[PDB]
């Protein structure tokens, strides 16, 4: 009994020191978590109407300079010289009864810094490159039976040969607990020089099909997009620079109909955005005068934002069709992360 | 004095205080993370 | 518990809220929720221009 | 000036009620310190 | 602990200081931002 | 881990569960600790992973 | 530098980005200062340049 009573004193005694421990750790936490929201205000503030705040340098740096401020409360923790929450921490169990062995378990968070550990992303160029989904082709989205990987909740999602991206988000959403599919087309485009005539040619946005006529520039082009912005519910935008941007909310994969003129040559180069970002540089037409191009149609990105893990895979073309060569949604990329 | 002035003076002041209100946001940013260090910094001190 | 009190979260809480009522205190004698100080640099740019 | 005015002048009508709970917690926090360092005065003396 | 806790509590008085220091910083940098208010104010007065 | 899904049964004394969705070190250590109360034992990932 | 820039690739650790522009001593404290983030670095730019 003075065996048991003694073991029991310094067990509690030890148990003392953990749930102390276990509060300093919860003091980081709720400072990492005032980091975060204060980020998202500043995230969302960083919105700037998309044009009208010029220190986008500096607010970068107002986040870069809070990011940092995150990293330092990974450190500074050490509670003994043994920072808990960054870095590499042992996992370690606080022995709390008299026998061997006989131990409670704490699985403490292994950073909140980069990647390590924040939300891990499932993109269409994550891997290399991105096929159909997230750029121009002539066929189109074809079918497959791409597999779902998370939460012990295997799910074959149907993708038929046709569906556009807002239908391929919102097949994949749902079934998989706590994963998102937003769908973005972003296409611009780019009028070459028309010889004897104009490009006389349709589009088939979903349903609906335009017949625009007599293009010879982006700009006329720019105004017939702007003046069928009723029908087709996608917003048009031609700025200084000559370049024409063309996005939708929804995510509707566009379609260029055929090219019907009256030229002789010229054509209409357009480019597809990136799931993370950089704007394709390499281009390619969608209509042109006299011979018939490829890649008629544009097909938007989607994204895949996963909180702790979710793979991704699919049978050959099925894997690249979708997310390109990624089958895995490493690079969480929170350090990355621009404004 | 006459022609230049007027507007190279523009030229000036625009540039002028995109710069100073660059270093107001760096001093915005450090102060900022002062403050969340030194709340972190009080908390972890009374756990301790 | 003599050598020290767990109180101090008081004294955490008093000075967090004393630097939220300057602060307050401030805008409300100047009138603008954006302070000419460091405050929302962003809409300090914007004011700027 | 109207941008200027929905951008930097304070909307108070929330302003003058966030003092006031500000105000009302710190005199709160004043009446916990002054009820808490009162604790180990009474558990030594009646313990003693 | 004890080492722990002198070293938060001196580093954070090394932390007011220095948001003192960036405070008064912050107080130079919005006023040389009003000189360079009257500054394009006397410029685009320099129109004339 | 190639080509699918390395879904397999757990069996521990008498509850029997069969996991599914692994593939990786993590996936496995997570899938685990999630039924580690119902299996009586103690999934635990390292710092090594 | 002289007849071009002088762009160059920053590899630290797993992250790792490409530098351009480099044309002074100026340049590159200010972009590896944008990038110090990313990379994790603290480019700081003293008085003596």
């Amino acid at each position: 009994l003075s065996n048991q009573i003694s073991g029991l004193n310094v067990a509690t005694r030890n148990a003392n020191d953990g749930i102390s421990l276990a509060q300093t750790a919860e003091g980081a936490l709720q400072q990492s978590t005032n980091i975060l929201q204060r980020i998202r205000d500043l995230a969302l503030q960083s919105a700037n109407g998309s044009n009208s705040d010029a220190d986008r340098a500096a607010l970068q740096k107002e986040v870069a300079a809070q990011q940092a401020e995150l990293t330092r409360i990974s450190d500074t923790t050490t509670f003994g010289g043994r920072k808990l929450l960054d870095g590499s921490f042992g996992t370690t169990s606080f022995q709390v009864g008299s026998n061997a062995y006989e131990t409670i378990d704490i699985s403490l968070q292994n950073a909140s810094a980069s990647a390590i550990g924040s939300y891990q992303v499932g993109s269409n160029g994550a891997g290399t490159v991105a096929s159909v989904a997230g750029t121009a082709t002539a066929s189109g989205i074809a079918s497959g039976t791409v597999n779902l990987v998370g939460g012990g909740q295997v799910k074959n999602i149907a993708i038929a040969a046709g569906d556009s991206a807002k239908a391929i988000a919102e097949k994949m959403d749902g079934a998989i607990p706590n994963l998102s599919a937003r769908a973005r087309t972003v296409f611009t485009a780019d009028v070459s020089g028309v010889t004897g005539g104009s490009l006389n040619f349709d589009v088939t946005v979903g349903s609906n099909t335009v017949s625009l006529a007599g293009v010879t520039s982006t700009q006329d082009l720019a105004d017939q997009l702007n003046s069928n912005s009723s029908k087709l519910g996608i917003t048009a935008s031609i700025n200084d620079k000559g370049v024409l941007t063309i996005t939708s909310a929804t995510g509707e994969n566009v379609k260029f109909g055929a090219q019907t003129g009256t030229a002789t040559a010229g054509q209409v180069a357009v480019k597809v955005q990136g799931s993370d970002g950089k704007f394709e540089a390499a281009a390619k037409n969608v209509v042109a005068a006299g011979t018939a191009a490829t890649t008629t149609i544009v097909t938007g990105y989607v994204q895949l934002n996963s909180p702790t893990a979710y793979s991704v895979s699919g049978t050959g073309t099925q894997a690249s069709q979708v997310f390109g060569n990624a089958s895995a949604a490493q690079k969480s990329s929170v350090a990355s992360v621009d404004i | 004095s006459t022609a230049d002035g007027a507007q190279n003076a523009i030229a000036v002041v625009d540039n002028a205080l995109a710069a100073i209100d660059a270093q107001r946001a760096d001093l915005a940013a450090v102060q900022n993370r002062f403050k969340n260090t030194i709340d972190n910094l009080t908390n972890i001190s009374e756990n301790a | 518990v003599n050598t020290n009190i767990a109180s101090l979260n008081t004294q955490r809480n008093l000075n967090a809220s004393s630097n939220d009522l300057n602060t307050s205190l401030q805008r409300l004698t100047t009138g603008y929720r954006i302070n000419s100080a460091k405050d929302d640099a962003a809409g300090l740019q914007i004011s700027n221009r | 000036t109207n941008a200027r005015s929905r951008i930097k002048d304070t909307d108070f009508a929330a302003e003058t009620a966030a003092l006031s709970k500000n105000q009302v917690l710190q005199q709160a926090g004043t009446a916990i310190l002054a009820q808490a360092n009162q604790l180990p005065q009474a558990v030594l003396s009646l313990l003693r």
